[PDB]
């Protein structure tokens, strides 16, 4: 799927509570992994924050990934 | 001229109008939705009960669940509405809509026309319904009509 | 240029020539394609080998300052590979070079000129080719006269 | 046990400072320690652990390259060659530059940064005619 | 064109722009933490100025004989050459001023001899060609007194053959954060700094040995100071310098983005063009 | 012409066993020339095997001349 390429206007009015109230940082932080990601590229010896940061990104998406033909909870 | 978009709570601006009508003057100007998302509606009705100001102006919408002639229509009914109040001698201004809706509306009018579009294929005399449209703000000598506007914007182009 | 028209005037076309906005729009007062025109009847054999040799090499520098033209525009010029900056001051030196005034063309602008004698300029093809004059001032080269003209405007300027 | 003015430095890096009253350290041509009230003087000393008697009785060896150490008046300091001057030794470095300047030699920066940065300007020039269709 | 050729450019563009913030940031980092780092020089060597000079009183009435240096012979140049890319105008400038000092020198006539550190003036002389003794080369960000021992001792072979009177010593210096001026530097002349000397030195001095030892031993250590600082002044001046080149270098090409957005505009208006004579050709 | 920009399905049947033999290079050349290009642009980046190469290719390039009116043997 589009990485916040696609849109929605309706929004989380539906949400749970907890799932309403839990979901937040995804959509920011996430985007701050893409987009934060660059500098790895040419960008090397970052300092930690970028390290914790980027690695609860970039593992954190490897934990969105999810099996074709699975269900879910 | 309008620029702003979703996410901007215009209505709040809207609002902002109606304090603005009232406590302002008692001249009172109504605007009216075509071709658009219903949900916004109704909900700005209630939004209009929760502004509970509703009273002093109110419209038909368009909400583009229709055919074009009615849309195309729309416009001079506004203009013979307020036409009133500025005829009252009355002066406003109204919000309008998505003109490239509109114009738009008006090519879609010319292949029904069966007449050869403008280019880019524009309404071929579009320019001039525009002359109907902007031709027909004004404020009078004893009247004053304004309004806002915001067209679909196009690509930015 | 796809201009089929000009598809015609190219396909019959006998002698022609061209100009350049940019060029023009350089300033330049003769204001022509160079680059662009050419000439069927140039035989080298004819022409001697000095001739089409020079005016090959001319096109290679074109060829070249068009080809870095880029890069530059890029990079500007922080970079610039010793021997290619130098052929860069021998271009832009050698534009600014082709011009020359016109006796009758005091008119538009009030200077003068002169008719030009054609073995002079296979001199101007060598020191040219040379660089021969290593000061040589820019501003001096443009609309300007023979080497010993240009020599006495050195002297000047 | 520290003294009153005394440090261990060289631009590069200081090795110790403040006062040490007390110190434990082979001068090169004798005996040396540090005890306050002594007079002004110069010295170098070889190279070695110096195990000195600081502020609040620190004491510790001080591995020496050795260097030439001195107090002024009042004042104690240390210098010391990183490492003890060769003799011959840069000699074989003339001959290497004597080579290296008569066969060609190089030596290379590291920075990943730099090499992708290359990469990056070849490439990003790289596949660029579009100048042509650009106008002006 | 098509946007193959429009958008082909435009990814050009985005690419590069990417290139360009990746080139500033990281630049500027490394250029920030030169300037933080190179700080730590002065401690050695301006305990040896001052000791030195101290000394000097009385005391430097004795003998001059590294002072004399060489006599009237050939003259010489320090210089420095560049590890680092892009980094600006630079050796331009400094290679430039070196090109007059090099007229003078002819104009004075008088006999010299070339060194070099670094590979770009080495590409400068070496391009340039002269006559060099040696260069020393890519020490890199970590430059090593060991490293600069070698050619040091090849040049103590100068003052030591007496060969060569007067040399110079040449890095720009840092008009701090806004610039860094070019500077190049007299060398073997004599110090000569007299505020030092200017009393006579108090403190009891014993020297167990002569000092002369001192002179030719410490008077080298000390000299090796200045050299090691303002090759580093050179070396964060050179980050920061790169560093700015970025940001307007970068800057640049969106203009070029925004005529290509008019090129996709010409040509989004004749797409919209042909297909639109063609949608009347159809309608035919 | 480019290499490459013109080619010919017939291929190589009618190319004669000295002259079948001897022609390979060019394309890599082509290629080389072509491919040495590709650092042209980064200066003074390569050393002397790429300069062989690339000597080598500037050569071959020179090696390519014609007349405009000229008769082969």
């Amino acid at each position: 799927v589009n990485p916040g390429i696609s849109v929605s206007r309706v929004g989380g009015a539906a949400q749970t509570k907890i799932m309403k109230k839990l979901s937040g940082g995804i959509r920011t932080a996430l985007a701050q992994y893409r987009e934060l990601a660059a500098f790895s590229q040419f960008a090397s010896d970052l300092d930690d924050a970028t390290r914790n940061q980027l690695d609860h990104g970039q593992k954190v998406t490897e934990l969105l990934k999810q099996k074709q033909y699975a269900p879910m909870s | 001229g309008l620029f702003g978009g979703a996410g901007v709570g215009k209505t709040v601006n809207m609002m902002e109008l109606i304090r603005n009508i009232a406590i302002e003057h008692s001249g009172y100007s109504v605007f009216a939705g075509v071709g658009e998302r219903t949900r916004e509606g109704n909900d700005f009705y209630h939004e209009m009960t929760d502004s509970n100001v509703i009273d002093k102006v109110s419209l038909v919408y368009g909400q583009m669940n229709e055919p074009p002639g009615n849309r195309l229509r729309v416009a001079l009914t506004g203009l013979t509405m307020a036409e009133k109040f500025r005829d009252e001698g009355r002066d406003v201004l109204l919000f309008v809509d998505n003109i490239y809706r509109y114009t738009l509306a008006g090519t879609e009018v010319s292949a029904l026309l069966g007449r050869m579009p403008s280019a880019v294929g524009y309404q071929p005399t579009l320019a001039e319904e525009m002359g109907v449209l902007q031709e027909r703000i004004t404020s009078t000598k004893t009247g004053s009509i304004t309004s806002v506007q915001a067209v679909y914007v196009p690509a930015d182009d | 240029l796809t201009d089929p028209s000009p598809a015609t005037t190219f396909a019959h076309l006998d002698a022609t020539v061209v100009l350049s906005r940019q060029i023009a729009s350089l300033g330049i007062y003769p204001a022509v394609d160079p680059l662009d025109s050419t000439s069927r009847q140039l035989d080298p054999l004819v022409v001697g080998q000095e001739h089409y040799d020079t005016a090959r090499g001319v096109q290679s520098i074109l060829q070249r300052y068009q080809e870095l033209k880029d890069i530059i525009a890029i990079l500007g010029m922080d970079e610039l590979s010793e021997e290619d900056k130098l052929v860069v001051a021998r271009a832009r030196k050698i534009q600014r070079f082709l011009s020359q005034p016109f006796f009758v063309a005091e008119v538009f602008t009030g200077s003068p000129g002169k008719y030009v004698s054609l073995k002079d300029t296979i001199r101007g093809f060598k020191g040219i080719m040379e660089g021969e004059y290593d000061h040589l001032p820019e501003q001096a080269f443009y609309m300007v006269g023979s080497i010993e003209e240009a020599v006495e405007k050195a002297k000047k300027l | 046990a520290m003294t009153y003015h005394l440090d261990v430095v060289s631009a590069e890096q200081q090795m110790f400072s403040g006062l040490v009253e007390k110190i434990q350290v082979t001068g090169s041509e004798g005996e040396l320690g540090i005890y306050p009230g002594h007079a002004p003087l110069l010295t170098a000393i070889k190279p070695g652990m110096i195990r000195i008697v600081k502020q609040h009785g620190h004491e510790e060896f001080i591995y020496l390259s050795g260097g030439i150490l001195e107090v002024q008046p009042g004042n104690v300091t240390v210098l010391a060659d990183t490492a003890i001057r060769g003799q011959d030794l840069d000699e074989a470095r003339a001959m290497e530059a004597k080579r290296k300047a008569e066969e060609h030699i190089s030596s290379s920066h590291g920075d990943v940064d730099y090499a992708q940065a290359s990469a990056e300007l070849a490439k990003a020039i790289a596949q660029l005619r579009v100048i042509e269709l650009t106008k002006k | 064109a098509g946007a193959k050729d429009i958008r082909s450019k435009i990814a050009s563009v985005q690419n590069t722009q990417k290139i360009t913030k990746a080139m500033e940031m990281v630049a500027a980092s490394k250029m920030r933490k030169s300037q933080d780092r190179m700080a730590a020089s002065r401690p050695y060597a301006e305990t040896m100025r001052k000791v030195i000079g101290h000394l000097a009183h009385g005391n430097l009435e004795y003998k001059h004989p590294y002072l004399e240096d060489r006599d009237v012979k050939r003259v010489g140049y320090l210089v420095v050459s560049t590890d680092r890319g892009l980094a600006g105008g630079l050796n331009i400038n400094l290679f430039k001023k070196l090109l007059a000092e090099m007229k003078t020198w002819t104009d004075k006539g008088v006999q010299a001899d070339l060194a070099m550190i670094g590979s770009k003036g080495v590409s400068f002389f070496n391009s340039v060609g002269g006559n060099v003794v040696a260069q020393v080369t890519g020490m890199g960000d970590n430059p090593s007194l060991s490293e600069l021992i070698g050619p040091v001792k090849v040049m103590l072979q100068a003052y030591d053959e007496g060969r060569l009177d007067k040399l110079y010593i040449v890095s720009n210096k840092f008009i701090n954060t806004m610039s860094q001026v070019p500077t190049i530097s007299q060398l073997l002349p004599l110090p000569a700094s007299d505020d030092d000397d200017l009393k006579h030195k108090s403190w009891d001095y014993l020297y167990e040995p002569d000092p002369k030892a001192l002179l030719d031993t410490l008077l080298r250590r000390y000299v090796e100071s200045q050299v090691y600082q303002g090759v580093v002044e050179n070396l964060a001046s050179e980050q920061a310098a790169r560093m700015v080149a970025m940001k307007a270098a970068t800057d640049n090409g969106g203009s070029l983005i925004k005529e290509l957005q008019l090129v996709y505009n010409k040509a989004r208006q004749a797409s919209i063009t042909q297909e639109l004579t063609e949608i009347v050709s159809g309608a035919a």
